[PDB]
């Protein structure tokens, strides 16, 4: 896991386009009308992790292997969702434990553009200040009426919760990790996608895009579901299913 | 500006946030607005004003 066949090159608001296919676990969650409303990450051939607040149902579709949502030349896999596992301890008023698992009705075919991000162990430590990356098809500018066709990426630093509470205070829970406030911001349509840090050569899912500035201000951090605090539930869900 | 649904912490003045969720953005009066970055965004006011605001849904208890 976590080693893209097409290597990402790093030089969402004030991000940049991804090298096409360089983030092969990134999936697009699209409704009946083909409308992208959220992102997600492949954790293996049959399971996607995403945000609980995205509200995914079996009427929605997991689209894998996309780069340009306005191009019709990419071999994309349009995968039905067999079951939705929204974390029962997701508190919608607090946006805490903001995670949902999607069990695919049929398996994704892994390829150079479709593969899995690594999951961390509940005890890995991702130090405040590590440079990590987040990706998505969310807005590139807060007032935009449509989302970019091409997958975007941004490098950004993690924040200790304590420093993050200076921005957001008691809204910050332990099942949250903060990142950014450094000239970039995730934005509408990025929810559900990955925040990844590169552990021992492999990219490892450290956060799930969760919430932030109503205006995607680049001077206040984004908040992510802290994968470290929820990966045991993830592994036990898969074990039982 | 209104709020159907506040909740308050152990002070008096009780620190009452409004819990109401609005799609896309918060009403004009809110001074700090967060959103779950789905599309459409799911947006909340984290302000501390009140004491709870005006209810939004009309009153319905005068005719009889």
């Amino acid at each position: 896991c976590g080693v893209p066949a097409i290597q990402p090159v790093l030089s969402i608001v004030n991000g940049e386009e991804a090298v096409p296919g360089s983030w092969p676990w990134q999936v697009s969650l699209q409704d009946k009308t083909g409308f992208h409303f959220c992102g997600g990450s492949l954790i293996n051939e049959n399971w996607v992790v995403t945000a609980a607040h995205c509200g995914v149902t079996t009427s929605d579709v997991v689209v894998a292997g996309e780069f340009d949502q306005g191009s019709s030349s990419e071999k994309i896999q349009k995968l039905k969702i067999a079951k939705v596992f929204k974390n029962s301890k997701y508190n919608s008023l607090t946006i805490n434990n903001d995670i949902t698992l999607l069990k695919l009705s049929t398996a994704a075919s892994f390829s150079q553009t479709v593969s899995a991000v690594c999951l961390p162990s509940a005890s890995d430590d991702f130090a405040a200040g590590t440079t990590c990356v987040t990706t998505g098809w969310g807005l590139t500018r807060y007032t935009n009426a449509n989302t970019p066709d091409r997958l975007q990426q941004a490098s950004l630093p993690l924040l200790s919760n304590t420093n993050c509470k200076k921005y957001w205070g008691t809204k910050i829970k332990d099942a949250m990790i903060c990142a950014g406030a450094s000239g970039v911001s995730s934005c509408m349509g990025d929810s559900g996608g990955p925040l990844v840090c590169k552990k021992n050569g492999a990219w490892t899912l450290v956060g799930i895009v969760s919430w932030g500035s109503s205006t995607c201000s680049t001077s206040t951090p984004g908040v992510y579901a802290r994968v470290t605090a929820l990966v045991n539930w993830v592994q036990q869900t898969l074990a039982a299913n | 500006p209104c709020c159907d649904q506040c909740a308050c912490t152990k002070s008096n003045p009780p620190q009452c946030r409004c819990s109401d969720m609005r799609l896309n953005s918060c009403h004009s009066a809110c001074k700090s607005c967060i959103c779950a970055l789905s599309y459409p965004a799911q947006c909340f006011c984290v302000d501390i004003t009140d004491f709870c605001y005006e209810p939004c849904k009309p009153s319905e208890d005068d005719k009889e």
